């Protein structure tokens, strides 16, 4: 019940930059006295959450320089005044406030590039795979920037059943790009119900759009 | 500073009811709160509960009362969690956190988080392919190595290229639910053609509990 | 009825750990005493431990302790252990128990048990395997008709002749874990061999702890 | 320690058979306040324990008063009037106040019996076990008693050696018989080694061992 709106959803910025998130609430925020607050704090790779604030403007000892924030209440915002390549990951504030309490939805964090087509990549399923009787075809993409390229497919010339499937790599370790793994599905029949299997993309750093494919009985 | 203990992951049935245990550092143990968050994937952190272990106590989320149970063995502080019924959306990592004697007035650092996850589904080793296969024919320059995984259970993998003597333009999408409740996965490599249409590209596959390795040499 | 419910079976890896858990019957829960023990596989039975609700533990073997956790909920009115450090030979039905009247002069008083076994071992399906109408060549009168499992894990598994239809003068000999640390067994059903009616025996199985199923007939 | 026996370990008893077990301790058990705390307990296949007798001699309710007991304070006895199928089971016994870690390692009623020779078959697998790398050969020695029997083989004319398995019957549901499968399994490069193909089988019920046998193809 006790509101927690945390903004922007996500972000993308680049290096030695000013940031800033902002958290709102239903309420004043404390288990007792008037006089107990929220705090702020970091997630990434699997490891738990890293506490960044304590209590509103208390930062956490040891920590970094200040993403430290202002408001009360209804009202809190933190600020990083330096995008370091450490920072990227997941961002939430809790409240200090009488449990029961729930987190807010969580705030991405990322570094900003310059857009970038990836290359792409189809191919036919492999015969073995063909002969097990459910077949798939992957349509690959890689290292390209944004993360918002989109990705259609073409059987016959005429758009896909809806059988299939996508993953998308994390941000890059170095190049801060991704990468796209969309998959067709197939039983070995409806492999032959068409003949040329297409993908088909458009994205930000496409000038226009983009097609690829393979026929099969090649 | 100094972190509690708790250990590897569990995969389960449906309705079932499943266990997470956690343990104390170089540190005093009945002294100070427990709590116990629930990282859910694709969505928000959840708070279940509060513990004080000291009385055998709690502070419990609303949305259970019912289906969980938590203490610990004062013998050790060993931490357990009890929770019952598990559905699917139950699937999730559980974070075991103490709390610190001033910081707790806002929270404190954990153990490292488990998973642990429920579906009728039972073991399989991955069926496996090339992809790519080979660029038949293209503006050669460079193209790719790929390998499929499909048909797999439990995941997650591990994965190589020429046994992992090969590292640099090697990726690994992240892992696919088939509606069987079977996994897929996938790897490629970005390589010059010239490279590509030279030497010999495996791609080297391993997990338990499949127990099950395949080195699918591509072309 | 005076009873403890308890549940469905459970598996392990060597090193890891179990949950056991029993519930009360329509009664004062805190008022019983309650032992843990085990019945062992060709092996005598065997008192774990003692506790009281309110209390948690009162007394428990010295082999067992440091291994051993235990305690109860009122709130649900349930018993628990845990065992910790799982191994091979902990393999056992697990009983809890209820005490409470003259049960100085001995009344230890059961639920239904539950099974735990320790393997190094994955859920494998079977190995079905008919066995031969030998002697087709040189039958008097009376004969038997067979079929086998061998390698499928983990036990038990569902059997049945004439896919159920007919099941008579037949035996069901009792699975065995074999050196591969996976189960073999047979059945085999009595016939006089004049039977041309042995077309319709189709030995039929199930494997719930791999959802399979299999069937064959020989001749 | 409480450490103690009961015998005999085993019987087969005859049908309205009056019997008895008893329970011997090397622990003296005049226990707690100075009063002997002792028990016996029923089990039987797939079933609870089952509460029998208690403080020695004193009987559970619903009990058959059938059974029968009491003991001095090293030297305890339990009894039963009569034999009928549902006494089919194990026994074992206990002590008691705050200390309970205690049992006798349990004794198995049978049933006597008429003594009978089984029907004995054997089967050479089909290929599908030799072509998948191991083979089993198995011999079905069905409806015998007494309980024991010895099995054996002989491939070339030559004894066994490494492997076997056995598995047998309850008794019977029924006739009160038993029944036994055994096999000695190769290693399909064995058998491809070997030739000829006999179980050997030994039991009470019989003039003499029983061969039967095979050889490889036919």
């Amino acid at each position: 019940e006790i509101v927690m709106t945390q903004t922007p959803l996500s972000l993308s910025v680049t290096p030695g930059e000013p940031a800033s998130l902002s958290c709102r609430s239903s309420a004043s925020l404390l288990h007792g006295n008037g006089n107990t607050y929220l705090h702020w704090y970091l997630r990434k790779a699997g490891q738990s959450p890293q506490l960044l604030i304590f209590g509103g403007s208390k930062r956490v000892p040891g920590i970094s320089d200040r993403f430290i924030g202002s408001g009360a209440g209804t009202n809190f915002t933190l600020k990083i005044s330096s995008v370091e390549a450490d920072d990227v990951g997941f961002y939430y504030c809790a409240q200090g406030v009488a449990f029961p309490w729930t987190f807010g939805q969580g705030t991405k964090v990322e570094i900003k590039r310059a857009v970038a087509a990836p290359s792409v990549f189809i191919f036919p399923p492999s015969e073995d795979q063909v002969k097990s009787g459910t077949v798939s075809v992957v349509c690959l993409l890689n290292n390209f920037y944004p993360r918002e390229a989109s990705v259609k497919w073409k059987v016959d010339g005429v758009l896909k059943t809806g059988n299939s499937q996508e993953s998308v790599t994390e941000q890059d370790s170095k190049d801060n790009t991704y990468s796209l793994s969309s998959t067709l599905t197939l039983s070995n029949t409806d492999y032959q119900s068409h003949n040329v299997y297409a993908c088909e993309v458009t994205h930000q750093g496409l000038s226009s759009p983009v097609t690829k494919s393979f026929n099969r009985g090649e | 500073q100094d972190l509690l203990l708790q250990s590897g992951a569990e995969v389960r049935e449906p309705g079932a009811s499943v266990t997470v245990s956690c343990q104390a550092s170089n540190y005093t143990f009945p002294d100070y709160y427990i709590h116990w968050v629930r990282l859910v994937p694709g969505q928000g952190l959840e708070w279940l509960g509060e513990m004080k272990p000291k009385v055998g106590v709690t502070n419990v989320s609303k949305k259970i009362r019912d289906r969980l149970f938590m203490t610990a063995d004062t013998s050790t502080d060993t931490a357990y969690m009890v929770l019952s019924a598990l559905t699917p959306g139950d699937t999730a990592i559980y974070y075991c956190t103490r709390l610190e004697p001033d910081f707790l007035s806002g929270w404190a650092h954990w153990g490292k988080g488990v998973l642990v996850t429920v579906s009728p589904a039972s073991t399989k080793g991955p069926s496996v392919f090339p992809l790519a296969p080979s660029s038949r024919s293209t503006s050669e320059s460079t193209a790719a190595l790929g390998c499929l995984v499909k048909d797999y259970f439990p995941e997650p993998v591990t994965v190589s290229w020429n046994s992992g003597s090969l590292t640099s333009g090697v990726h690994t999408f992240p892992a696919v639910l088939q509606s069987s409740g079977l996994y897929s996965l996938s790897s490629v490599v970005t390589v010059p053609s010239s490279s590509l249409g030279t030497q010999t590209y495996v791609c080297n596959v391993n997990h338990k509990p499949s127990n099950t390795k395949v080195d699918k040499r591509v072309e």
